[PDB]
């Protein structure tokens, strides 16, 4: 079994950091939960920890993504027909990503069996969330680990695994996976794969987490600060044909421009031909051609 | 409780097998007087209305109503098991949502035991508006069951039209046309093989046919069938099932 | 029990028919002469394809046309089984017209017919017509697989002036004597946009609920956004005058009235507009951007609101 | 318990609110026996799937109601027309005279196909079985169809009309209703008297007392106060501080980008501006907003909003 599902908590008040969730949801016997905060924060686990507690083990709650291919329709009629302990869970994720048409049915079908299936909604956005929905819902916010908890437990879990990780290693592992537990563990135990346990250097976390090195970044920044096109183009080349993909370069370019000491006009206009680059990579624009635009307009404004 | 015991479960069973295809399930309303059996169809076009008179019966008790809303398909199912001479004795207790079917043998070693499942069904008793019919054509069952098992090949919708020399049924379809025409017989060799035309004023009505064939699936239980009807007024298929009660179907007209 | 305007007044003979001048003048040629191809009327609702080709059926078969014509609409059954059996049989049958005439099978809204119906229906097109004539309607001209359209004529209809539309509703005002003035018929003629079944089912919905027929009364049975707030606010946006803009904007948002209606009735007005004509150009561009933007999915206020700031910024 | 949204319907058709011309002559109608098919859109709660329901109880009886009206939903399924529909509208029913209803709720969700069936099957028997449509946009609904039928838009309730049911719920029931909860009980319904109950039940049940922030709370809608300290972080702040804020308020409670990006704008035409920035903000808003529509990082939003609002 993954490690992810291994280690994740038996009981409610067990191991959960959240303390006006774990007291609420003993009483959970505001007819329905309403789950939400950033990715990897134990909010399918809590409500998993909860139904153990409930049901039983060999009681056994569907659980269904909101954000299908096949429409809002069978999803309502999945629930339907897994309506027929005086109750049944049915578990929503990625809720926020429905429409707010699609969420107007699901109310109509979660209101019309408001007798034997109780509902969980889990997202990352109550706002998204019609107001209905969330009326009729008990909220509750999963706030992430600290930092110092998060490379605590992954310590706990390399030890519990005997995965020979420097301590650095370990705070590398929380960095570049910024605050999200679920995708640490993964990272820890698909890159142990890796090596066969003789040692897992932080080349290994850079090259599993997808994330271009800060030299590459460096280097893009000393090219378009000033330099003829020429220099842009072989550097887009450099990065293309490393493999790293256009959206981590976006995001680690916008994250370095933001913090940092450049004008607010300068800012602000990169900015701007960052979210237009981003949103034509999302459309399946041209890798290369993206990011020799997006290239030219920071070093238009750089060189300036 | 309610005893009853037939001596003939043959009619027993031919009456489920005229209401088995019509409606599924039905409310049997089991009274001091007799056995009522009012219901339409899931098409809400025809109301097919029984009724099984206490004499007919040979030790008929029922001391309290009852409204047994027995699942017909399973009921016929049921009947089904048992013989064509059999004795057959319903018995439903004071209130135990449980019918007994009890199939005796023709006086023999064999007795068979039947426990069907009753289900609750929401009765509802429309009202029958009593009316006065123009024409009442009275005819030998076999001819009514052929002459509309024969005009369901060429067109679903019968045009019944009562003239006072005779009752045709046309039709018409994709094939070409085709009537049949009857006229009312004056030397009656057989009080049953006759086809008497009570007329009052010339009607013709236009009525569905995969109601008239399920309505012609209770010929076993008359040998003569009385189809009264009058303008704008549902057509009455009438069978007699022979001194103990009758079968009532009821059709609504087609429109255009 | 009354029947409606739409058909107390469907004209029964092609005379009566004021759609398109040019495709009825050749259907009464065949209604004259007498040997049909098989036709496919294609175009807008309302104006006149089933009409047409009933009064064609009628004006060549005349009193065998309960015996020589056979319609089958979308309300009736026309799977593969029934393109091969009933509509081959009545191909085959034996019906004897004068010289020239011959049977008819109506199908009407023949883009409802799923592609293997079409494809049965081909051959029995092809072989029997020496003695069988297909008259086919649709809406979708492309929703006809081609080789049935290969062979037919592809007759095309478009939608109606409003000089026919106001023709024929004047006729028929004749007839019923109703209360009318001059803005109520231009307010029915703009709801209607060519549909002559639109316009007459406005017509008598209008006169039945209120009797007199005027702007504010046909306004009130439609009931889509007013041509006048439309055309203040494009005023406004004409004048860079976005706040002024902006606020007949939310006062239609406050109704109730669908983005998908207000960006529609946008469309139609700034259409057939008093700017000029470089400026008339540059807004229908932005406020088709804005259409295709809303069609997609984003429909919130902010993108009218947005739309509205381009609007103003193309007038500096 | 017994939800109120159920326990105040209106039963007759006089309950009815804010519709007196639509409803007059929908009576008008009934009583001349020259009911035409109808065709009710609009947007939710306001009224149309009760409008007819009570104008269905007038025509027919309690027991008459299960024989001669066809309650379908057209969410469920072009078969649907040819199947139960078509058997309903052409055959008559045995002993009761007088047309038949069909009410197809949701019925833009039907396939233009469907639609065209349909039509045909309403032009067909039209003197038996009397249609009554019930969508939200009719824009979804063919031409043709529509054509058919007399149309009524059953548009949202104004806040003047609705107050008196509230207040008529209110007493009736035993809700300490502040003089402002009303008011952002009204707001957040906008218009729809069942989204109005539902929240005021809800938090009347879930908190005990319903006010300005309490039905704030219950709803997670963003509160006023906050999307004003987002629009101060961003105009009277550093571009880099402004982004740290803005990022953690929007972690700190639920909230979206969406939801502040609607706020933001509703509060650029509040406050005053030179109105040719307004022209800028709103333009690049509404190029935000269509950028976050095909799923886009967040992060690069955020900020391209605040380097929107760095004009100043
Ligand atoms: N507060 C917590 N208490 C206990 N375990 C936690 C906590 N946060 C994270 N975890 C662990 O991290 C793992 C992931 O938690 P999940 O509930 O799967 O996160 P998540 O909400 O599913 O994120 P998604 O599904 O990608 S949106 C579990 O195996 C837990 O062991
Ligand atoms: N060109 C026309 N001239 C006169 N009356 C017309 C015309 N077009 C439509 N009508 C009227 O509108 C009614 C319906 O028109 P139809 O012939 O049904 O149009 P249609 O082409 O069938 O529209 P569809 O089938 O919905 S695409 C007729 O009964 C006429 O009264
Ligand atoms: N005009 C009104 N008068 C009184 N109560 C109303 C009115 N409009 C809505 N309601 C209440 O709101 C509830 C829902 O109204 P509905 O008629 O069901 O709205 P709806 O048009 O059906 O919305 P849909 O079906 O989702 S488009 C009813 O149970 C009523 O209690
Ligand atoms: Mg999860
Ligand atoms: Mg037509
Ligand atoms: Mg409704």
């Amino acid at each position: 079994v993954p490690w992810v599902e291994k280690y994740r908590p038996k009981c409610v008040d067990e191991v959960a950091f959240q303390e006006e969730v774990v007291a609420v949801l003993k009483k959970s016997l505001e007819p329905n939960l309403l789950f939400y905060g950033p990715p990897g924060t134990g909010k399918t686990s809590t409500i998993l920890a909860a139904a153990r507690e409930l049901f039983g083990p060999e009681l056994f709650v569907l659980e269904l993504n909101a954000s299908d291919e096949r429409g809002i329709q069978v999803v309502r009629e999945k629930v339907k027909n897994f309506a027929q302990p005086p109750f049944k869970i049915v578990i929503l994720d990625e809720a926020d990503s429905m429409t707010s048409a699609a969420q107007a049915a699901l109310r109509r079908t979660m209101e019309k069996e408001s007798k034997t299936t109780r509902f969980c909604l889990i997202c990352n956005y109550v706002s998204r969330i019609i107001e209905p929905l969330t009326s009729r819902c008990s909220k509750f916010r999963f706030k992430p680990l600290s930092d110092k908890i998060q490379q605590q437990r992954l310590l706990d879990i390399a030890k519990k695994e005997n995965v020979k990780i420097s301590d650095e290693g370990i705070a590398y592992l929380v960095k570049v996976s910024e605050g999200d537990l679920r995708k640490a563990i993964t990272f820890l135990q698909s890159a142990t794969r890796l090596t066969g346990g003789k040692e897992i250097t932080e080349k290994v976390i850079t090259d599993i987490a997808g994330v271009i090195p800060a030299e590459k970044i460096d280097g893009v920044f000393a090219a378009c600060q000033s330099g003829s096109f020429d220099k842009l183009e072989a550097v887009v080349k450099d990065l293309i044909d490393e493999g790293h993909a256009a959206t981590q370069l976006v995001n680690q370019l916008h994250d370095v421009v933001v913090e940092n000491n450049l004008s607010d006009k300068q800012k602000s206009i990169i900015t701007e031909k960052l979210a237009e680059v981003d949103k034509c990579l999302a459309d399946g624009a041209d890798e290369h051609l993206q990011l020799i635009s997006l290239c030219a307009t920071v070093m238009q404004q750089l060189s300036q | 409780m309610f005893e009853a015991r037939l001596v003939q479960g043959s009619i027993l069973k031919k009456v489920l097998e005229a209401l088995k295809d019509l409606i599924n399930e039905a409310c049997w309303d089991i009274s001091s007087s007799g056995v009522n059996l009012q219901s339409m169809d899931s098409s809400h076009v025809s109301l097919v209305q029984l009724t099984l008179r206490s004499e007919g019966f040979d030790t008929y008790r029922c001391d309290r109503n009852l409204a047994m809303g027995v699942n017909l398909t399973s009921m016929s199912k049921i009947l089904k098991c048992a013989g064509n001479e059999d004795i057959i004795t319903l018995r439903a207790e004071d209130n135990a949502d449980t019918l007994a079917l009890v199939f005796e043998a023709p006086n023999q070693e064999k007795v068979s035991d039947y426990e069907m499942k009753l289900m609750d069904l929401d009765v509802e008793q429309l009202g029958i508006p009593e009316q006065e019919y123009s024409c009442v054509v009275k005819m030998p069952s076999g001819e009514f069951a052929r002459i509309c098992r024969d005009l369901s090949h060429i067109g679903d919708a019968v045009v019944i039209s009562c003239a006072k020399d005779g009752v045709k049924f046309s039709a018409s379809g994709e094939l070409g046309n085709g009537n049949i025409k009857l006229s009312q017989t004056s030397n009656v060799d057989k009080e049953e093989e006759a086809v008497t035309i009570e007329m009052n004023e010339p009607v013709q009505l236009t009525f569905a046919l995969r109601y008239l064939n399920f309505f012609t699936k209770a010929t076993p239980l008359s040998s003569t069938v009385t189809l009264s009807m009058s303008a704008d007024v549902p057509l009455v298929v009438e069978y007699k099932i022979a001194d103990m009660g009758h079968l009532k179907y009821y059709l609504a007209p087609k429109i255009e | 029990y009354e029947l409606p305007w739409v058909e107390k007044y469907r004209p029964v003979k092609l005379n009566e028919i004021v759609g398109n001048e040019d495709t009825v003048s050749r259907l009464e040629v065949f209604a004259r002469e007498g040997n049909v191809p098989n036709i496919i009327i294609a175009g807008p609702p309302g104006t006149g394809k089933t009409t047409s080709i009933l009064c064609l059926a009628r004006a060549l078969l005349g009193p065998a046309l309960k015996d020589a014509m056979l319609e089958l609409n979308a309300s009736n059954d026309r799977g593969i089984d029934v393109v091969r059996n009933k509509i081959k049989m009545f191909a085959q049958q034996k019906v004897t017209l004068p010289k020239g005439r011959h049977k008819i099978i109506i199908l009407d809204e023949a883009d409802s017919m799923t592609d293997g119906a079409q494809q049965a229906l081909r051959r029995t097109m092809e072989i029997y017509s020496k003695t069988t004539r297909f008259a086919l309607a649709c809406n979708a001209s492309d929703k006809i697989i081609e080789p049935i359209q290969s062979r037919c004529a592809v007759l095309r209809y478009t939608k109606l002036t409003d000089a026919q539309i106001l023709t024929r509703l004047m006729n028929v005002i004749e007839k019923e004597r109703v209360p009318y003035t001059d803005d109520g018929l231009e307010a029915i003629i703009f709801t209607a946009q060519g549909d002559m079944r639109q316009a007459l089912n406005n017509l008598q919905s209008t006169f039945s609920g209120f009797g007199f027929i005027n702007s504010e009364n046909v306004f009130k049975v439609c009931d889509e956004p007013h041509p006048l707030l439309v055309k203040e606010m494009i005023q406004h946006c004409v004048n860079a005058n976005i706040d002024e803009a902006y606020k007949i904007l939310a006062h239609l948002w406050h109704l109730g009235y669908s983005p998908e209606d207000i960006i529609g009735n946008i469309f139609r007005v700034c259409k057939t507009f008093q700017m000029a004509e470089y400026l008339k150009l540059e807004f229908i561009k932005e406020i088709g951007y804005t259409h295709m933007k809303i069609a997609e999915g984003v429909n919130s206020l902010l993108q009218m609101a947005g739309l509205l700031a381009r609007l103003c910024q193309k007038t500096m | 318990n017994l939800p109120w949204v159920e326990k105040y319907r209106p039963q007759t058709l006089n309950d009815l609110i804010s519709h007196q011309d639509i409803l007059s002559t929908i009576q008008k109608f009934i009583n001349e026996d020259r009911l035409p098919h109808l065709l009710l859109y609009g947007p939710p709660g306001t009224g149309k799937t009760s409008t007819i329901l009570a104008c269905a109880k007038q025509l027919y009886k309690d027991k008459e109601f299960g024989s001669m009206v066809l309650e379908l939903n057209a969410s469920d399924d072009i078969d649907i027309i040819r199947g139960p529909i078509l058997s309903f509208a052409s055959t008559r029913t045995i002993f009761k005279k007088g047309f038949k209803l069909v009410i197809l709720d949701e019925a833009d969700a039907m396939t233009q196909d469907a639609q065209n069936a349909l039509r045909r099957v309403i032009e067909k028997f039209t003197e038996n079985t009397r249609f009554c449509l019930i969508c939200n946009y009719l824009s979804k609904i063919i031409p043709a169809l529509q054509s058919r039928c007399t149309r009524f838009r059953f548009g949202p309730l104004t806040p003047e009309l609705m107050v008196p049911r509230l207040e008529h719920v209110v007493e009736e029931e035993k809700v300490d209703i502040s003089e402002d909860g009303m008011k952002a009980l009204v707001t957040l319904s906008s218009g729809d008297m069942r989204r109005a109950l539902n929240i005021l039940q809800s938090t009347n049940m879930a908190f005990g007392k319903v006010t300005e922030e309490t039905v704030y709370t219950c709803t997670g809608h963003p509160l006023k106060s906050d999307i004003a300290n987002i629009l101060d972080w961003m105009l009277n702040q550093d571009f880099t501080t402004a982004y740290r804020n803005i990022t953690e308020l929007k972690t700190l409670k639920g909230l979206a980008l969406h939801d502040i990006l609607t706020e933001i704008h509703l509060f650029v035409h509040r406050v005053d501006f030179p109105s040719s920035v307004r022209i800028h903000l709103l333009t690049k808003m509404a190029d935000i907003e269509y950028r976050l529509s095909v799923g886009t990082n967040e992060k690069i939003q955020l900020s391209s909003l605040i380097a929107a609002f760095q004009v100043t």
